[PDB]
């Protein structure tokens, strides 16, 4: 049953393979709870499309280990996985054993690890500059939001400036994302601390309290209660009453409604107030710490944010604006795409040029390695080899250019030592640019844990030859 | 494309037949007639030959395969193979969206390379040594009954080549159906067998007054009112006192009247072709009609005249001591069966001498002149700028089919020799390291009789890179008249 | 992969049939009917898509942006779905012929840029042209909106009433800020304006020779309270034997509605409106009292009064008070047909009002209720815009040309995309000749052809079967609405395109 | 109805496939399958439509429509189908958008008036033959495909005076030339660069004894087609002798009848004698002895050109009916000098400057046989194709830059008419655009790049008319990429795009106007 296998994990590449470079296709997915959306992320398609064939999903939980100590090149296990797949028959028909694949493969995985840093181009300054972040940033945003790469590459830009200082602290949780109903990209901002889009229920536009709470002549003395705690800040989870709103703003209480759960929980791991299920009891241990509660306005809406004025300050949140809550999802992903991006350029700075540049030099050098190297793995080292050229293939066909007339010219350049050479991207010029020029630079660490998952996916689904059921 | 894919399938399924019945261990097949009998063979000449196909495409295959025949009476099962073998390469065709015109571009630069790749490896022979002929023409000898006189078989098959070739007129033109008849003659064995260095004609003898044995004859080439003529155009031909008269249409029954009168041999029914081999045996000149005739017609220089019965059947030799660009084997055996054996084995052999006296080179077959080929254009694919490199790389994948079927007829581990004879052709020189077809281990060639002439393997691309053209260049089937 | 595509490009051309014979004024109709078995009758394109509720995916697409085609604009949604639909059929034997889809979106995003360079250079400023009065101007563009109707004899009449109601209100124009009343009975040049809020009234109750219908400053106020006596919101009965005990029982009926009027006093209410009906018991306390009360006014009218008067619709008595009481400077009570109407005029927050029609029969008034929706907006967008364009498909003639010239110097797969976006404009004008029973080949193969003789405003007449100059005819369309619809379209088009494959969570 | 016009347009339609792919000299193969089952395959549109039977009614109007372009035109009646088949297959939309087809054929009739006028005002005379090239680039750029082409300036200037030399007029000025083209040899000279053009027609004979001087500078050249050795009555009926010793006499008196054909045949001074049959070997001592160039068993094709150059008559017998004379004065032509080269391995004899030849012939000189075979059909095909140009008196650049011209010309002045014809002329010039969008899938290119590239050109032209603007812009399939016919010498002649537009706008008029089928 192995050939069923390999046909079922191509039908999984063909869902990701248009969806992949700047010119990929969007996917029209349909959600569980009856709504519609289009995106083009392929770590969103298969978290709605139920992978049940069990020799496909050993790539999927491939690409969960891809958001530990890496958040992109998703789509490189999915694509560069069906490629070894794909020209694994062509191996087995011939008369090929499945076991010298295996140890072929792991073979060129150690291969590839020892040419890839030759390949390095260039390297992050790490001058915590807003010009060096967006300039090497204007890669991992596109393919996911493209055309609006100016505006989203220097705002994150903004962000993680702010964090780098703090070294050994930066992470994705310490830049959160809050995006509001509004005209478009123009609007949107970066402030510091935390930041939600529902403003102030109360009169109070500014209170310096340090302890915040979460959760007719009776509830009068119960908001008192919160004053009497020392809490000049309430935060109602569900709707205030109409007598509770007014009694907050006698004793100049901010009040505070957050409908969202997740805008709750977020409190509880910043500040430290956590959310009580009682009409608001008098209740000190289980109350935040913050500096300052103001409310501020940007951007024409007023939003309130937790600005801690005497610590450091390590927490960033974008403020987003679009009109459309699903182009918005698309907004955000894009954002914690980038985010991650340079949550791995805090180790060792290694950048490697994209758009199929490295694709062909890293396959250039492992097809020289595998005719010199003799042995039955010789015929797995190759194919994965020309596995790597799929990957090229995907930005061909989605900018609809011919992927032969990509192939060739990708190799006759690095045959005259061209190096640092990818594809163009656009669709009425099917010839090459440099990567370097352009600022086209992929991350190398990525690309160490992507081929190393990828290829660990494709001898997991090739050590195994058949699925037979069982039960308790 | 759907028309450009069903060409893949009608001749990769043709090419599945006779991928089995290759070399020496050559599998047997099994072909059910209609009549319930079934014929056990295992040439693919005559499996596919009557072996009836419904797609036009597979149909080529066949007339393509008996121009083969009369080229070289064998390595037409890898034409096929390879042609069928070029096209399973889908992958290029239609998944890569590829127009067939880029692939012919590819098939035909790749077709200038593989030429002058095989005689790179090539070697030239001393046709004036027999004993390295020998070496050669032993490959067909080999597995057949005539082993027990191959020594008579390569006397037979090497000189019969020599009396047909013609090195006064540059080209060197060597033609079996003209200048090289094939003839049997009953009783003795094949020890018997010799080839008459002459002209023999298979006319039997009517009339009891005919000269028998003449050690120097004389060949002449060419009711009332009915027998004036009759008599005429007879006594025309003994005015120069001939002892066999040979005519080109049929004599009539009171023209033999004649010639039984005179008790001079009576020829009729003779080719223009033969009259001109005697013409330049004995000197003669071929006049248009008896009445013509003049003094130069005549068999001076002519071995003999005898119309002996030898074997219960009268054979007319008219043999002499010279090789006037023709020749005459003489086939002898004690049973028909035994004659079939040999008649059709020498044509095998035969058939080697022409490709090597026309091109005195030779290739290192048994799957070392494949390897030696493809390891010379994979480097080439590396350095080719264009989007042809892809099927160039191909066909460098696509030849090794010819000694994968070696092995695997042996039934050794076709994957793990053939991965290693990559590797001697990488390292060592490509013209050595073949391929044992009786062993299935790896053996040099210059140590082993499996060396081919360069003809046979130079028409064998040829065609086997033309058929895959002449198919690939189809993209509709028009039906009508 | 491809099939998808086609799957979708259908899918979406049925919508646009839905609403293809809808585009113009003189569109037709259709007739959906919900769940209740209620009958709806519409013209208006949006409204069709609002009520069918096509489950299918991709034809929501196109819903999204109707919908805000009609938040920012409120007119000509349709174009903007037979557009977008157009730009998938053109494109429909190239996707199949082995084209690329996200090529397209590269053309579409090329033309429609290139629309915007050609609308804003070609459109005109007009603010005081020729030497003319804006009132002049305004009723010109307006009375040809009126034309070839049952009021076209009387035209004149109704298009200065229609100057009168724009100028009356505010810098901010909205068209649902004034209000259309149908009155049946008189001629057609009876029809009286309203410059503030007023309504039916269909107070037939008592309270004669009293109750002065003159202030000078009234406290209106607006009550839900049914003063009737024999009320089913007021009442008393209590099921006793004892007689004396019966005597404080029909007391205590009167004192419910009694306690509650006197509260209406105290308040200092001088003009008392109320919804619920009120009864001819509790109209003689306010005449003894000097005050005026009119009742059975419908909720919607008070919502246009809140908006003039500048008060609060209360629903409980008790809470009546100076808070809610709104104030106005004339407030009279006229005649019209014989007819009692009160309205407020010459308030602080008049920013609406009302316009009554006249005539003998009730469909003269429909007819003449779509009209003014058109000829009002016509008002409201050419004070907005000077800078405007020809109507009547003027516009979408001239980009067809300019975007097919400059197509054939675009090499590459751009030229048959943008080429074909050039054919795809052709069907606003197609749909006018069709929707208006005119033969469209005579015109759009006449219309097409005037623009290389030197046409640059010829455009659809929807009157006559031929040609005309829209702009010098005053039929006009705004040039930044077009451009917004455009952009609206090629948006709508290119986020189908962009899709391959459908994916569906299985449930 | 319409569903009856629905099926009779892809009736044609489809006929037009059959020939779509094997447009151009790229042209796909196809399997023609008759009767019996037998494969012929080609790729000639011609041969494909003359055999194809295909029994639909709407297709055998596509039958007669060949008939008229191969007895006018003779050649690319392949594209006659194909323009046709799209005009129906955008009519047929037409008739879905409530069109009639008369107001269709109405603007498809008018259509044409201006695509030949059009093509009229963008026209170049027969011209460039010496002072200019288009003449070594039409040559050479032909013969790239073959062996020849690896010093194509070499080979392509012997092209040019080749035709120079086959020009002769003859009627009113007609200027063409002949079926007889430039007899091509071959031989050994070790090298490919050894070609030598010789200016004047090439026997390859020799003479036999080497006695005979090779230097004949006497004008009367002897033809004959009698063979002066013993000749025979008939090779079916022989005379009958009932006598040896009757056979002597005639066997002696024939060589005595030869010592008087000798003297008359030398007696009309001709030292070059020709025979077919062949020469007794005593009748070529006397020409040793006067000194006469003799040849024997020469090809009568070969003498048949011989005849031509010098004027000669080619005498069939020489016994006009009563006895034996030589036909003197009638038989002999007009030379100048021929000598007898020593060419490699082959003496070949040389005429130069003769009555009236009009023709020429190429050595190809070579290393083998390989070769110069390759060598012969190039410039063979070659010639036919600067032949076809400069015999047409006028011609035109084709290969898509007629077709994308008349694509915005004829789109502008649809225009300028109207009257319910305008989609009519719109669809008519944008059905021509298949033509180039054909040739492009044929020559491995992407199909929608190459035609915006003319028409993105095409269209320059007529904004203004500076010379910035790229005119007369062709494409070229061997490169894959649109060249100036100006300099590359891709030209066309004229009435072939005028009668191809001309039927295939008729022909699709007669399928538009049939509306019901009737049978019987
Ligand atoms: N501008 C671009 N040009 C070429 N390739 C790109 C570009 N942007 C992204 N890609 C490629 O598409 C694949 C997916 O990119 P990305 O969205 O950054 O990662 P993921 O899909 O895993 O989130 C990556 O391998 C990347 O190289
Ligand atoms: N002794 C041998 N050892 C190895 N290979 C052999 C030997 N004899 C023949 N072959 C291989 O078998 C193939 C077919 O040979 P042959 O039978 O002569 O032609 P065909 O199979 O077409 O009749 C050849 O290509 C040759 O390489």
């Amino acid at each position: 049953a192995v050939y069923r296998n390999i046909q079922a994990c191509k039908e999984l590449a063909q869902t990701t393979r248009t969806a992949y470079g700047p010119n990929g296709m969007n996917k029209m997915v349909i959600n569980h709870l009856e709504k519609l959306f289009v995106t083009n992320d392929a770590a969103t398609i298969l978290r709605e499309l139920e992978v049940q064939h069990p020799a496909a999903k050993m790539i999927v939980m491939a690409s969960h280990m891809q958001e530990q100590e890496v958040g992109d090149g998703t789509n490189f296990v999915l694509v560069f996985a069906g490629a070894l797949l794909e020209l694994a028959e062509e191996l087995l028909r011939i008369g090929l054993s499945v076991s010298e694949v295996i140890e072929g493969y792991e073979i060129a995985c150690r291969k590839a690890h020892e040419i890839l840093p030759n390949l390095v181009c260039c390297s992050a300054k790490n001058l915590r500059d807003i010009d060096e972040v967006s300039s090497l940033l204007r890669t991992s945003i596109m393919s996911k939001q493209y055309g609006n790469e100016v505006f989203l590459a220097k705002l994150i830009a903004q962000a993680c400036v702010s964090i780098f200082p703090d070294s050994g602290h930066f992470n994705v949780d310490n830049i959160r994302v809050c995006k509001i109903l509004g005209s478009g990209i123009s609007s949107s901002s970066v402030l510091h601390g935390m930041v939600f889009k529902k403003e102030t229920e109360g009169d109070v536009t500014s209170v310096k309290d340090a302890k915040i709470a979460v959760y007719e002549n009776l509830m009068d003395a119960q908001v008192k209660a919160i004053a009497d705690t020392g809490a000049n800040v309430v935060v109602t989870g569900g709707k205030v009453a109409d007598m509770a709103l007014h009694y907050a703003n006698k004793y100049n209480i901010m009040l505070v409604r957050l409908n969202s759960k997740w805008d709750l929980r977020r409190l509880c791991k910043t500040v430290g107030a956590t959310a009580l299920p009682r009409l608001t009891p008098p209740v000190l241990e289980e109350m935040g710490h913050c500096d300052s509660v103001y409310l501020s306005e940007v951007g024409d809406t007023q939003v309130v944010v937790f600005k801690h004025e005497k610590e450091d300050g390590a927490i960033s949140t974008i403020v987003l604006r679009g009109s459309t809550d699903n182009l918005m999802d698309d907004i955000e992903r894009a954002v914690d795409d980038g985010v991650n991006t340079f949550k791995v350029l805090t180790r060792d700075k290694r950048l490697v040029p994209g758009g199929g540049a490295t694709e062909i030099e890293l396959a250039k050098q492992i097809t020289s390695y595998g005719e010199t190297c003799p042995g039955l793995e010789q015929y797995a080292i190759k194919k994965f080899a020309e596995a790597f050229e799929a990957i090229p293939r995907a930005l061909a066909e989605n900018s609809g250019v011919k992927a032969n007339e990509v192939i060739s010219k990708l190799y006759a350049v690095h045959q005259e030592g061209n190096k640092n050479v990818g594809l163009d991207i656009e669709a009425e010029v099917p010839a090459v640019k440099d990567m370097l020029e352009a600022g086209i630079l992929d991350t190398y660490l990525g690309k160490y844990w992507a081929i190393k998952l990828a290829t660990n996916a494709a001898v997991t689904v090739l050590r195994v030859d058949q699925i037979i059921m069982a039960k308790p | 494309r759907k028309v450009q894919s069903g060409n893949i399938n009608a001749a990769k399924t043709i090419a599945d037949i006779i991928r089995t019945c290759l070399g020496p261990k050559s599998m047997m097949k099994m072909l059910l007639d209609p009549m319930g009998g079934i014929v056990m063979t295992n040439d693919g000449n005559a499996i596919l030959r009557e072996i009836q196909v419904q797609h036009p495409a597979a149909k080529s295959m066949i007339e393509i395969s008996r121009t083969q025949d009369e080229e070289v009476g064998d390595g037409t099962t890898s034409v096929i193979i390879l042609a069928g073998e070029m096209l399973s390469v889908a992958e290029h065709f239609l998944e890569q969206q590829m127009h067939p015109t880029v692939v012919i571009s590819a098939y035909r630069k790749a077709l200038d390379d593989m030429i002058s790749t095989l005689k790179k490896i090539s070697i030239p022979v001393d046709i004036s040594d027999s004993d390295m002929m020998l070496n050669i023409i032993n490959s067909s000898i080999t597995t057949k009954a005539i082993s027990r006189w191959s020594s008579l078989a390569c006397n037979i098959a090497l000189d019969a080549v020599k009396m047909v070739q013609f090195e006064e007129n540059g080209r060197k033109e060597i033609d079996i159906k003209k200048y090289a008849r094939v003839e049997k003659i009953p009783g003795g064995i094949i020890e018997d067998s010799c080839v008459l260095r002459g002209v023999m004609i298979n006319k039997d003898v009517t009339h009891p007054r005919m000269r028998r044995y003449i050690k120097n004859p004389r060949i002449v080439l060419l009711l009332q009112m009915e027998e004036e003529y009759i008599q005429q155009l007879c006594e025309d031909i003994i005015q120069l006192k001939p002892d066999v008269v040979i005519t080109e249409k049929g004599i009539s029954d009171l023209a033999q009247h004649y010639l039984m009168r005179a008790n001079i041999t009576a020829i009729r029914r003779v080719r223009k072709t033969d009259n001109n081999r005697i013409a330049r045996a004995c000197g003669a000149r071929i006049v248009s009609r008896p009445e013509e005739l003049r003094e130069d017609d005549v068999g001076t220089g002519a071995g003999l005249l005898e119309i002996k019965k030898i074997g219960d059947e009268y054979f007319t030799f008219i043999t002499d001591c010279k090789d006037p660009k023709a020749c005459t084997i003489l086939l002898r055996g004690a049973s028909k069966e035994i004659l079939s054996e040999v008649e059709r084995n020498l044509q095998d052999a035969m058939q080697v001498c022409r490709n090597v006296l026309l091109d005195p080179q030779l290739v290192p077959g048994g799957g070392a002149s494949e390897m030696a080929v493809a390891h010379a254009l994979t480097e080439k694919s590396k350095a080719m700028t264009g989007v042809e490199q892809w099927p160039y790389r191909a066909v460098a994948q696509a030849l090794e089919v010819i000694p994968r079927t070696l092995i695997q007829n042996c039934g050794a581990s076709t994957i793990r020799l053939l991965t290693s004879l990559r590797a001697k052709h990488t390292q060592e020189n490509c013209e050595t390291w073949g391929v044992n077809g009786e062993t299935g281990t790896l053996v040099d060639m210059k140590e082993l009789g499996i060396w081919e002439p360069l003809a046979v393997k130079l028409q064998t691309y040829k065609t086997a890179v033309e058929t895959a053209v002449l198919l690939l260049r189809i993209d509709d089937i028009v039906s009508g008249h | 992969g491809i099939p998808q595509l086609v799957s979708n490009i259908s899918a979406c051309q049925v919508i646009a049939e839905a609403v293809r014979t809808t585009l113009g004024p003189r569109g037709m109709d259709k007739l959906i009917v919900d769940g209740r078995g209620k009958a709806t009758i519409s013209n208006d394109g949006a409204t069709i898509l609002k009520l069918l509720d096509v489950v299918h995916p991709a034809a929501k697409t196109l819903v999204d942006i109707a919908k805000s085609q009609d938040a920012e604009v409120g007119d000509g949604t349709t174009s903007v779905t037979l557009l977008a639909a157009e730009f998938l059929k053109q494109v429909k034997p190239y996707v199949e012929e082995g084209l690329h889809p996200q090529i397209i979106i590269r053309a579409f995003r090329t033309a429609t840029q290139l629309a915007v360079n050609k609308i804003k250079e070609i459109a005109v400023t007009v603010k005081k042209a020729d030497k003319v009065e804006q009132r002049k101007l305004l009723e010109k563009c307006a009375m040809t909106a009126l034309s070839s109707k049952l009021i076209s004899q009387q035209k004149a009449f109704f298009a200065k009433m229609v100057v009168d109601a724009v100028m009356m209100l505010d810098d901010l124009l909205q068209l649902k800020m004034i209000g259309i009343k149908k009155v049946q009975g008189g001629a057609l040049e009876d029809s009286q304006l309203v410059a503030g809020v007023a309504f039916k009234k269909t107070f037939s109750y008592a309270g004669f020779e009293m109750q002065p219908k003159k202030y000078h400053n009234p406290k209106i106020a607006l009550l839900n309270v049914e003063l009737e006596l024999k009320a089913e919101k007021d009442n008393a009965e209590i099921r006793v034997h004892t007689v004396e005990d019966y005597q404080a029982i029909v007391d205590a009926e009167w004192n419910i509605l009694y306690d509650k009027l006197e509260k209406i006093h105290h308040s200092g209410a001088k003009v008392v409106s109320s919804k619920l009906p009120i009864g001819d018991v509790a109209t003689q306390y306010f005449a003894d009292r000097d005050m005026f009360c009119a009742g059975r006014v419908p909720e919607e009218d008070l919502k246009r009064t809140m908006m003039a008067c500048g008060g609060s619709i209360q629903t409980s008595v008790n809470a009546l008070s100076a808070d809610v009481l709104g104030r106005c400077q004339v407030f009279e009570e006229t005649q019209i047909g014989g007819e009692r109407y009160n309205f407020f005029t010459g308030c602080p927050k008049a920013k609406t009002c009302t316009f009554i029609l006249r005539g003998g029969a009730e469909q003269f008034m429909e007819e003449t209720e779509r009209s003014l929706h058109d000829a009002i907006m016509i008002v409201r967008r050419a004070i907005k815009n000077d800078s405007v364009v020809a109507g009547g498909g003027a516009i979408e003639m001239e980009l067809s040309k300019y975007l097919r010239d400059y197509s054939r110097t675009i090499p590459g797969k751009q030229q048959l995309l943008i080429g074909a976006y050039a054919k795809a404009l052709e069907i606003i004008p197609r749909q006018l000749c069709d929707n208006a029973g005119f033969d469209a080949t005579n015109i759009l193969n006449k219309l097409r052809a005037r623009h290389a003789q030197g046409g640059t405003w010829y455009g659809v007449d929807i009157n006559n079967e031929d040609i005309a100059d829209n702009f010098e005819a005053f039929v006009w369309e705004p040039a930044m609405v077009r451009i917004n619809a455009l952009t609206a379209a090629s948006e709508a088009a290119c986020l189908i395109v962009s899709v391959d494959e459908t994916i569906k969570n299985p449930r | 109805g319409e569903t009856i016009r629905s099926q009779n347009v892809m009736a044609a339609a489809s006929i037009a496939n059959i020939v779509k792919s094997s447009l151009g000299p790229v042209g796909l193969d196809k399997m023609l399958v008759d009767d019996i089952g037998d494969v012929t395959i080609t790729n000639d549109g011609a041969t494909i439509l003359k055999l194809l039977e295909v029994e639909h009614p709407a297709a055998k109007v596509l039958c007669e429509l060949a008939d008229l372009q191969d007895k006018e035109v003779g050649d690319g009646t392949t594209s006659v189908v194909i323009i046709a088949a799209e005009l129906l297959k955008n009519a047929d939309e037409l008739v879905k958008q409530k069109i009639h087809p008369t107001s269709v054929i109405s603007g498809y009739r008018l259509a044409c008036k201006e695509a030949v006028r059009y093509i009229n005002e963008n026209l170049i005379v027969n011209t460039d033959e010496l002072g200019r090239d288009c003449l070594i680039n039409a040559a050479k750029t032909s013969m790239s495909s073959k062996i020849i082409g690896i010093n194509g300036d070499f080979f392509a200037n012997m092209v040019v005076d080749a035709v120079l030399a086959i020009k002769y007029t003859d009627i009113r000025g007609q200027p063409r030339y002949p079926v007889n083209s430039v007899n091509i040899l071959k031989a050994h000279g070790r090298s490919q660069m050894e070609s030598m053009l010789i200016s004047g027609y090439a026997l390859n004979c020799v003479v036999g004894s080497q006695g005979m001087p090779k230097r004949i500078v006497n004008a009367k050249i002897a033809c004959l087609d009698f063979s002066l050795q013993k000749t025979k009555m008939k090779l079916g009926v022989q005379v009958v002798i009932t006598d040896p010793e009757k056979l002597d006499q005639i066997r002696q008196r024939e060589s005595d009848i030869t010592k008087e054909r000798i003297q008359k045949i030398l007696a009309t001074g001709a030292n070059v004698i020709l025979t077919t049959g062949g020469i007794d070997d005593m009748c070529l001592k006397y020409f040793v002895e006067a000194g006469a160039m003799a040849v024997r068993r020469v090809l009568k094709r070969d003498l048949k050109r011989i005849a031509k150059a010098s004027g000669a008559t080619i005498l069939s017998t020489l016994a006009n009916l009563e006895g034996e004379e030589t036909f003197e004065a009638a038989m002999l032509g007009q030379a100048e000098e021929v000598v007898q080269e020593r060419i490699c391995d082959d003496e070949l004899i040389l005429i130069k400057n003769t009555k009236a030849r009009t023709s020429a012939s190429i050595i190809l000189r070579g290393a083998n046989d390989f070769m110069c075979d390759e060598m012969e059909r190039s410039l063979h095909d070659a010639l036919c194709v600067v032949k076809r140009v400069l015999e047409s008196k006028s011609v035109v650049p084709g290969g898509g830059a007629v077709e994308a011209a008349l694509s915005i010309y004829l789109e502008n002045y649809a225009t300028s008419m109207g009257s319910r014809e305008q989609l009519a002329i719109a669809e008519f010039a944008r059905s021509l655009l298949v033509i180039p969008n054909t040739l492009a899938v044929n020559a491995a290119q992407d199909s929608t790049d190459l035609v915006a590239k003319l028409r993105a050109f095409h269209n320059e032209a007529q904004v203004n008319p500076e010379r910035k603007n790229l005119k007369w812009i062709g494409l070229d399939l061997s490169n894959g990429k649109p060249r100036d016919n100006k300099q590359a010498g891709v030209f066309e002649p004229t009435i072939v795009k005028v009668k191809s537009l001309k039927f295939a706008t008729e022909a699709a008029i007669t399928i538009l106007r049939i509306d019901d089928l009737i049978k019987l």
